[PDB]
């Protein structure tokens, strides 16, 4: 009854609603950041069989957070989740030089799908945490990230397990997608 | 022609669902058997301070053998009177042999395919 109830869940009320897709190489990390997200990875982590959908609260904006199992088999699925998509999330485990070129080839194949047309693409180099893992510069470069033309990026390092850097990449992508 | 829709109402299967206090990440109630079994609603456990916590984030887990094109989700809070929740969610595609899971931030769950109704859970209150 009191003005700042009303007006608070009017503004919840007006809030955007944001598709963001996140996708990568399985082991890339892409579950455990959407947990530490909420804070709570109390170690109940395996490979994911499907996908991991959160509907979270930030920034203004009310985002619905598609994490996508990325081991071989369920790849060809990814364009199923492509429609309506405002932000496109590449997680990337920088200490897994090994497959930094799958990596780059199914990135790739992204970028080019007509469906992502106007994503905004963030790059997470995570797994920074690490004794000896890539710098985002080298990732930078080995993903071939500035040979991309038709849509809006940036890469960020960061540490999923500690939840280090995880903020200031999903901030600006926010507020890329609010440019529109 | 319905073959198909006994094919998906066959291979669902709603695992687990849960209870978590978002301010902190904690499970504070889980269960993972009897969800949509016949018979008397299974309940559990969830220490009553639930409505000290300002949010809370219900979580399903559910895989499914058929591959469906338009599977959503409709939740409604159930104590009688006047109601209490609403809850929609469209997840579209579902990938065969696969295992999802859905998590909303801040009890009958029905789940569907267009408009066929794949499966229905009941559970029910521990403020204990
Ligand atoms: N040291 C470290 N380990 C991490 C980090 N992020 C994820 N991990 C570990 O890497 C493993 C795979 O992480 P997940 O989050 O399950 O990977 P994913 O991308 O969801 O994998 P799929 O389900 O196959 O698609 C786990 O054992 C995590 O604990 C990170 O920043 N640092
Ligand atoms: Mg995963």
């Amino acid at each position: 009854s009191m003005g700042l109830l009303t007006i608070l869940k009017k503004m919840k009320q007006k809030e955007r609603e944001l598709r963001l897709l996140m996708l990568g190489l399985d082991n890339a990390g892409k579950t455990t950041i959407l947990k530490k997200f909420n804070g709570e990875d109390v170690d109940t982590i395996s490979p994911t069989l499907g996908f991991n959908i959160k509907t979270l609260e930030h920034r203004g904006f009310k985002l619905n957070i598609w994490d996508v199992g990325g081991q071989k088999s369920l790849r060809s699925y990814w364009r199923n989740y492509f429609e309506s998509t405002d932000g496109l999330i590449w997680v990337v485990d920088s200490a897994d030089r090994q497959r930094m070129q799958d990596c780059q080839r199914e990135l790739q194949s992204l970028l080019v799908e007509e469906r992502l047309a106007g994503a905004t693409l963030l790059i997470f180099a995570n797994k920074q945490d690490l004794p000896g893992a890539l710098s985002c510069n080298a990732i930078q470069e080995a993903l071939e990230l500035d040979s991309i033309r038709s849509h809006h990026w940036r890469i960020q390092g960061c540490s999923a397990v500690t939840g280090e850097d995880l903020l200031p990449g999903i901030d600006w992508l926010l507020d890329d997608i609010s440019s529109r | 022609k319905d073959e198909r829709a006994r094919e998906i109402l066959r291979g669902f299967k709603l695992n687990w669902m849960n209870l978590r206090d978002a301010e902190t990440g904690k499970i504070l109630w889980q269960g993972t058997e009897d969800l949509s079994v016949p018979g008397v609603e299974h309940e559990a456990r969830v220490p009553k301070k639930i409505l000290k916590c300002k949010a809370v984030s219900r979580e399903l887990n559910f895989s499914s053998t058929e591959q469906m094109e338009k599977f959503r989700l409709e939740q409604k809070v159930y104590f009688k009177g006047q109601c209490l929740e609403e809850w929609f969610f469209e997840f579209g595609f579902v990938i065969p042999n696969s295992t999802n899971t859905w998590q909303s931030l801040i009890i009958e769950t029905k789940f569907f395919d267009d408009d066929l109704l794949v499966s229905t859970s009941r559970v029910r209150l521990f403020y204990v």
